[PDB]
């Protein structure tokens, strides 16, 4: 009662990973991302895969 | 009075009305950021001192 | 002697595939091989130019979160597939438009893109979408930009007509770099050493030229130390 018109708008937001987001496995090891490090600063194996 | 949905929004420039249609509702597929008008609504207001 | 070093030279490119190569630098003195290898790996993996898809315009599509009749993949999946397009742009052009028009059932691949001769597609077999009907038709306008690094759609400075879909661009063509420093047989000495750099890329960027740009960047940033003074 008393309502004339309802307009509903749906917004799609793409949320990327960033520091502060909670990420976890299946064994109870949860954590918060602290840094988005560059690829060149990651440890790499003998084949160069970081 | 009765609140009306329209594109004639007082004290708002044409920049914020770009994504609105004639009916006052944002287009489908419009990329909107914070503070952008999606539905333009105007409500009658009483005398203000 | 002791105060004079041996300047390394480029001696071999081994092109294992179109996306994998090996470059040999020789001769290198003791310790210099590791230093040069690490410096070149860090510069190559982070600061090398390329060409990436930045804007896509598909007829009859208003936003990525929609579907097109006759196309199995959603528009978001099509954009994700276009992100993996390896495009080489001729020098002097930082902005190209390439069109993709197709009708009929079948996969739509990168070899079906019409370009004006200034754009080369390195992976024509890359799959963009699938057309599942004989009446299905797709018509897309793809924008290819020259850049460096990773520029997401949000980070791009802000009119934009509805229908123009912004695609996150990873301009860096280098994917994997691995350097191995081994013994080299030069004259009679046993102290000179050899650097082998294995580059896994998208095929857009040549190995030798990439090494030269990396060396140019390293020397240009070193010039500040070479001319150390209070600025």
């Amino acid at each position: 009662p008393g309502v004339l018109k309802i307009v509903k708008v749906y917004l799609a937001v793409k949320r990327r990973i960033q520091p502060g987001d909670k990420m976890a496995g299946r064994h109870g090891n949860k954590g918060v991302i602290s840094k988005i490090n560059p690829v060149e600063d990651m440890p790499y194996d003998e084949n160069g895969q970081p | 009075g009765a609140e009306e949905i329209t594109a004639d929004i007082p004290n708002v420039g044409e920049a914020a009305l770009s994504k609105l249609d004639e009916s006052g509702i944002v287009y489908i597929g419009a990329e909107v950021k914070g503070g952008d008008i999606l539905v333009g609504k105007v409500t009658p207001k009483g005398e203000t001192q | 002697s002791v105060t004079e070093f041996l300047k390394p030279r480029l001696v071999d490119i081994e092109q294992i595939s179109t996306t994998h190569a090996k470059v040999t630098l020789e001769p290198l003195e003791r310790g210099f091989g590791h230093t040069l290898g690490n410096a070149l790996r860090r510069i190559l993996l982070s600061s090398m130019p390329g060409c990436a898809v930045t804007e896509v315009e598909i007829e009859g599509v208003l936003h990525e979160y929609s579907t097109k009749e006759g196309v199995q993949e959603d528009i978001l999946e099509i954009l994700l597939n276009l992100k993996g397009l390896a495009v080489r742009v001729a020098e002097g052009k930082d902005e190209v438009f390439i069109t993709l028009n197709k009708s009929g059932s079948g996969p739509v691949v990168a070899g079906d893109i019409t370009h004006d001769g200034d754009v080369e597609i390195v992976n024509p077999e890359h799959v963009i979408c699938h057309l599942t009907s004989d009446n299905a038709a797709i018509a897309m306008r793809i924008k290819v930009e020259r850049g460096r690094g990773y520029v997401p759609a949000s980070a791009r400075i802000h009119e934009r007509p509805i229908g123009r879909l912004l695609v996150d661009a990873t301009f860096s063509p280098v994917d994997k770099i691995a350097y191995s420093v081994e013994a080299a047989r030069v004259e009679q000495r046993t102290d000179l050493d050899k650097l082998v750099i294995d580059m896994e890329t998208n095929g857009t960027l040549e190995p030798e030229e990439a090494i030269r740009r990396a060396a140019t960047i390293l020397a240009e940033q070193l010039d500040a130390f070479v001319d150390l003074r209070d600025v």
